[PDB]
């Protein structure tokens, strides 16, 4: 399943048979290593690419794997408020202003 | 069945805290992890027991690996954190049922952890500087007594100092990093151990290669080389022609790792080189980098300086023995320390103590911003965070409180596990802290450590237990982010 | 919880050391093994009696292991060494009991492991090597009452000649010594007298075509782990051979008539299917070398071996009689009988006595055994207790008080009386000054120890007192076992 998302970001054409495999038919990076961050997990570390065409990565750490699932929802929170201010261009304070001032 | 997953979760703190909670010191008691298979293992620090203890409760496994993350950070600590975040969680929990909104618990903890940092690096000490000896001398005694040496160990930790300060070698970064293996082990037959000595250059007991090599050379290149010098049936038989063409080169002082050779007198004679065997590998490296050279196998056609140095070689009657003292090399880096007696096998444990006081101060002499060791820390910062607590003046006054209180739990298990009365000893360390801040003439009081072998309060700066800056700042740290983090989890019910 | 996990390790050490308490001596009450199949087992030996039997608790296993090893160390003993360790736990309870912490504890026993180290050497009785009439005695005392009462002759005089065989003067004079490397060649046939002692390293493997000048005046043994072929279209290792000129080549696989002929050419006896078993004590009887780097051949790579090889057949098997060889470090003693079933105890027992004399060599004495060193012991740490302060002072006390336990098994398994039997021999032991009184093992009366002519060897007692000591405080230091099971 991550197959077209790893051929979107790297630019990787797919490859299926032997006969037309050759180097420019995948895609390059700049670097690509494997660390260990505190030896109980190896995470391969492809940093930089000659094409990231609309695509960023974060390694979301925390003390668990449901934290983590928070930090995720966080960043994913973030993404689509800014994705509210493309669409829709019309701001308001918050702070629960907003809804007690639409109360009263 | 439980009325709040905050009871849960602090009991199971509580219980990942007790089962390594005694293992905490050098007087720890030793833990039996059995297993599925029944290979057991038995062990008495934190780190070697949570790498392998089963864990089942997702708060168990957030802590244990919170102490591994602080084991791959700095190392030791990771029994001081986990027992410090239990202590935290058990302390907090009570405070919510005390009717605390967590959050409010959360911020005085953080500001609790700064204020704790900051004073850490403000009331800390700088002695780790050449002025100070006494107290280097007195830790390497100390962590060296109970043994049959003590009546030597004097100059054994006199020697010890000023020996890893010598062979200490800077790095590219201009700060000391002493290679541990640069010191070298070395045996003595015939005289007891009170009367080893210090030998500044490594000393390898082999036969007497030949008698022409004098004890200093001005000039000394190292041609070392792994094969034998022997007739056989650039060269077919490696015994004249490598040699003397890198003797054209500049090879004066070449230490041979291959065979002897019965033509090799007049060679040795003429340039001054040795052929030793069977040396250590260790010893060889080093002493390879002590002398600034790589090893090489074959001569095959670089030779221009690349070749080591071995200025001064004593060839005379050391431990009625012909060892070859090489020393003086380009790198200060080759040293070895002679162990008298009749053997190493009763004195092998003689030899791990000597091992572990090098380790201890060459610990010590890096990161040059140290704290005073046995928990005259914790009472400083209980201290410190008692009226940090009422001067702040907010709703955070209890979270600072029973953080300052929750910090006196590692002097409180060092003591019980020293067979000494738990609350008594803390009560005196709390007690000589205070005249710390109280008497603002009583200044140096401030390293009341915890004198394990009688279990009394002492003067602990004299005495030398020492603990990196670093070690304790990313402790606290540590154990109040999971402190943070486990009291930031609510949301079951059980 | 906390120290209830303490005491249900020494309850677990109790309860295993007291299942084989009463199978030590000359009278060792005997034990029943009934596996859930009907079956029933006779059996004395209570290290067979622990391996046979299964446990789960960890702690037992653990000192399972230990008796192992100390069984595969140094020899017998192993039944004591179980005994005491039981006993001291036992003994220690009452004081873990008592809320103190077993640091202090573990620092008494340390402390008195310390002073028994001393005084047993302090009442050691000397003894002399190879002097054939007392070293005969110590063979009637101690390395009888095995199943070689009626053949004591041949294991006597088969440890005398060998003693001297397996000998390594590596840092000092003769102290290193092992029991594997000699030559033990136990084949059946014949009478039982047939055994022998030759100094150098027999092969059971021999060539198929022994046609040939097997023995050379001085052979040059060289290892090989490679197979000759017919021809390098390897023969290059022929003239790799030739050019250092050996008389013997060992390799582990057959060698073909037309390379039997080629090695010939090479003016070197080939011998094959070696066994690495075997080619380790060849080699160290030969003091070979293996090398095959063109670049570092030299002439150091061929060493002399042998001094004066022959080929016999006894028995209709090919032997093969490497005698006088270099080295006296690895030697033959050779093993003939009619029947087996009991030759192998006898080298085990062989080798007890091989352990006795390294042991004499590294230290000539002899411990009053019989419960006198045992009581000995006792009364030293009771008295030197007097002086001694402290908490400390009561398990210091207690060590020793439990250490009475192996007179105390002797006497309770052969009728007598516990109770006045210790009474009289600690009591007439306080008073004599330098007597060492020891219990008979048979009757069960007491008797002066010299008389009845029973000692061990001082290394074996002080090894087991030192494992017995260090399995205590190993079982006192575990603070909890919950790992899971
Ligand atoms: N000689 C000593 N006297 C008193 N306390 C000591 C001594 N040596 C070490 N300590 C204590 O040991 C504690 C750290 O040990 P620990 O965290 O158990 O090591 P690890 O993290 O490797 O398990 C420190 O807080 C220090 O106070
Ligand atoms: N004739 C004897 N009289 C008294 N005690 C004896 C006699 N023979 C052996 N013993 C006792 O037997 C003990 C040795 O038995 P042990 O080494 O435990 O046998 P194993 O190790 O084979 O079980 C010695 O301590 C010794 O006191």
């Amino acid at each position: 399943e991550d197959i077209e998302f790893i051929c979107k970001t790297i630019g990787t054409k797919p490859v299926a048979h032997i006969d037309q495999f050759t180097a420019d038919m995948l895609g390059s990076a700049e670097l690509a290593e494997e660390v260990n961050l505190n030896g109980s997990g190896k995470l391969l570390k492809i940093t930089g690419c000659a094409s990231p065409g609309k695509t960023v990565t974060i390694v979301v750490r925390g003390s668990n794997k449901l934290v983590i699932e928070e930090a995720e929802r966080s960043i994913h929170d973030a993404l689509c408020v800014i994705r509210c201010l493309v669409k829709k261009r019309a701001l308001i304070a918050g702070g629960g202003a907003p809804e007690i001032e639409l109360a009263l | 069945t439980g009325e709040t997953i905050r009871s849960q979760n602090v009991m199971a703190a509580a219980s990942i805290a007790n089962i390594v909670k005694s293992s905490l010191g050098p007087v720890g008691l030793d833990k039996m992890l059995v297993d599925d298979i029944g290979d057991v293992t038995i062990t008495n620090d934190g780190a070697t027991i949570l790498k392998l203890l089963e864990v089942e409760h997702p708060a168990a496994k957030v802590l244990c690996e919170l102490a591994d993350l602080q084991d791959k950070e700095v190392g030791d600590g990771t029994t001081s954190v986990v027992i410090i975040a239990a202590e935290l969680l058990k302390n907090a929990d009570e405070l919510v049922k005390q009717k605390i909104h967590p959050t409010s618990v959360i911020s005085g903890y953080r500001l609790a952890c700064k204020e704790a940092v900051r004073y850490i690096n403000e009331n800390l000490i700088v002695n780790t500087d050449e002025l100070g000896r006494d107290c280097l001398i007195n830790a390497a005694k100390t962590s060296m007594s109970s043994k049959i040496i003590g009546i030597n160990g004097d100059f054994f930790a006199n020697m010890v100092v000023d020996a890893v300060l010598a062979i200490k070698y800077t790095d590219i970064r201009g700060q000391p990093r002493y290679p541990v293996n640069s010191v070298n082990i070395l045996k003595a037959h015939g005289r007891s151990q009170m009367e080893s000595m210090l030998i500044s250059g490594y000393a390898l007991n082999c036969v007497v290669g030949s008698q022409g090599m004098p004890k200093r050379i001005v000039n000394a290149k190292i041609a070392c080389l792994d094969f034998s010098l022997q007739k056989t049936k650039r060269e077919s038989d490696i015994t004249k022609e490598r040699i003397q063409k890198i003797l054209a080169t500049g090879a004066n002082v070449i230490l041979t790792t291959g065979g002897i050779d019965d033509m090799c007198l007049k060679y040795f004679v003429e340039a001054g080189a040795m052929a030793v065997r069977r040396v250590l590998k260790r010893d060889l490296k080093r002493i390879a980098k002590a002398s600034g050279a790589t090893i090489l196998s074959t001569l095959a056609n670089f030779e221009a300086a690349m070749l080591g140095q071995a200025e001064e070689v004593v060839q005379e009657r050391i431990c009625d023995d012909e060892l070859i003292l090489i020393k003086n090399t380009k790198a200060r880096t080759s040293a070895s320390i002679i162990l008298r007696g009749a053997n190493d096998f009763m004195c092998d444990e003689m030899e791990r103590s000597l091992h572990d006081a090098l380790c201890v101060v060459k610990r010590v002499l890096e990161s040059k911003s140290v704290v005073p060791g046995g928990g005259a820390v914790e009472a400083a910062l209980s201290i410190y965070l008692e009226n940090y607590a009422t001067s702040m003046g907010s709703r955070e006054q209890l979270a600072i409180a029973e953080f300052a209180r929750s910090l006196l739990v590692i002097p409180n298990t060092l003591a019980v596990n020293a067979a000494q009365d738990s609350t008594d000893l803390v009560a005196k360390l709390r007690a000589f802290h205070n005249e710390a801040q109280v008497n603002p003439e009583r200044k140096n009081l401030k390293w009341i450590g915890l004198d394990l072998s009688n279990g009394k309060p002492r003067d602990n700066k004299q005495a030398g237990v020492f603990e990196p800056t670093i070690v304790k700042v990313k402790s606290l740290k540590f154990a109040t982010e999971a402190a943070i983090t486990i009291l930031r989890i609510d949301d079951l019910i059980k | 919880s906390g120290r209830k996990v303490q005491s249900g390790n020494i309850n677990a050490a109790k309860t295993i050391a007291d299942i084989i308490r009463t199978c030590l001596g000359p009278k060792s009450m005997m034990k029943m093994l009934l596996d859930p199949m009907g079956g029933i087992v006779m059996t004395n030996d209570g290290n067979a009696i622990l391996r046979e039997i299964q446990v789960q608790h960890p702690a037992a296993k653990s000192m399972i292991e230990i008796s192992r090893t100390q069984d595969e160390e140094v020899g017998d003993g192993t039944t004591s060494v179980i005994i005491l360790a039981g006993e001291m736990l036992s003994v220690a309870e009452h004081f873990l009991e008592q809320q103190m912490h077993p640091t202090v504890v573990i620092s008494a026993y340390r402390k008195a492991l310390d002073d028994m180290i001393s005084t047993l050497k302090k009442i050691s009785i000397p003894v002399d090597i190879s002097d054939s009439d007392m070293m005969l005695n110590i063979i009637n005392s101690s390395i009888t009452t095995k199943a070689i009462s009626r053949w004591s002759s041949l294991a006597c005089n088969i440890a005398l000649d060998a003693v001297k065989m397996v000998q390594f003067e590596e840092n000092g004079r003769k102290e290193i010594d092992i029991k594997k490397y000699a030559r033990v060649e136990k084949i059946p046939g014949g009478i039982i007298e047939d055994s022998c002692v030759l100094r150098g390293v027999m092969i059971n493997k021999d060539v198929t075509h022994p046609r040939m000048r097997r023995y050379i005046k001085n052979p040059r043994i060289v290892l090989l782990d490679s197979s000759l072929e017919y021809k390098k279209g390897i023969q290059q290792l022929c003239e790799d051979i030739i050019q250092l000129k050996p008389d013997v080549v060992i390799t582990e696989k057959g060698i073909s008539d037309l390379a039997q002929h080629y090695l010939m050419r090479a003016n070197i006896t080939a011998i094959r299917r070696v066994r690495k078993t075997d080619n380790n004590r060849i080699a160290r009887a030969c003091g070979a070398r293996i090398v095959s780097r063109p670049e570092e051949l030299r002439e150091d790579d061929v060493g002399t071996g042998a001094g004066l090889l022959e080929i016999k057949k006894i028995g209709d098997e090919y032997f093969t009689f490497i005698t006088d060889c270099k080295d006296p470090k690895a030697c033959t003693i050779l093993l003939r009988g009619a029947s087996k079933e009991i030759l192998s105890e006898v080298e085990r027992n062989l080798q007890d006595a091989m352990q006795v004399c390294r042991n004499v060599l590294l230290d000539p004495q002899l411990v009053p055994g019989g419960g006198a060193s045992e009581m000995a012991v006792a009364h030293a740490l009771t008295e030197k207790s007097k002086a001694m302060t402290g908490v400390e002072q009561w398990p210091y006390r207690a060590v020793a008080q439990a250490l009475e336990v192996i007179p105390r098994t002797l006497i309770q398994n052969c009728g007598a009386s516990t109770i006045r039997l210790l009474t009289s021999l600690r009591a007439k032991h306080t008073q004599e000054n330098c007597e060492t009184w020891g219990v008979n093992g048979e009757t069960g009366t007491l008797v002066d120890m010299k008389e009845l002519g029973i000692w061990e060897p001082l290394a074996v007692k002080l090894q087991t007192y030192k494992t017995a000591v260090e399995t205590a405080v190993l079982l006192l230091r575990i603070d909890d076992i919950v790992s899971g099971h």
